[PDB]
């Protein structure tokens, strides 16, 4: 899957 | 420093699914750096191999500066992505503790033999 990350 | 167009992970404009076939079964810490699907939240998505998935990582340019969050403090996509190959991406999310180790270049052809 892929996955977005939150970086903050 | 190099230009971020030569630079043998970056793939300028492939797609998100081109992305997913070249990290198939690839280890973690294997990674590349692509545009942005779209085009008013970051300038690049680096994408990177974890836990055989697929992590997304936007990469802002802002007032001359690069990087993952404010402050934007990276003066080159190139600096910051050569930066996290020896330092983990744990300090901007918990489930990031990997480092950008394996490159998917695009000068490494391999060739099908034809008899």
């Amino acid at each position: 899957t892929n996955e977005y990350m939150d970086m903050k | 420093n190099m230009s971020l167009q030569n630079a043998e992970w970056y793939w300028g404009d492939i797609s998100r699914e081109e992305v997913n076939e070249k990290l198939r079964d690839t280890a973690d810490g294997t990674f590349l750096v692509r545009d942005a699907s779209t085009k008013m939240h970051g300038d690049y998505t680096l994408t990177l191999r974890k836990g055989g998935n697929n992590k997304l990582i936007k990469i802002f340019h802002r007032d001359g500066k690069y990087g993952f969050s404010d402050p934007l403090t990276f003066s080159s996509v190139v600096e910051l992505i050569n930066h996290y190959r020896n330092e983990s991406l744990a300090q901007y999310n918990p489930k990031l503790d990997v480092k950008l180790l394996y490159p998917v270049s695009k000068y490494q052809q391999d060739q099908v033999v034809k008899e």
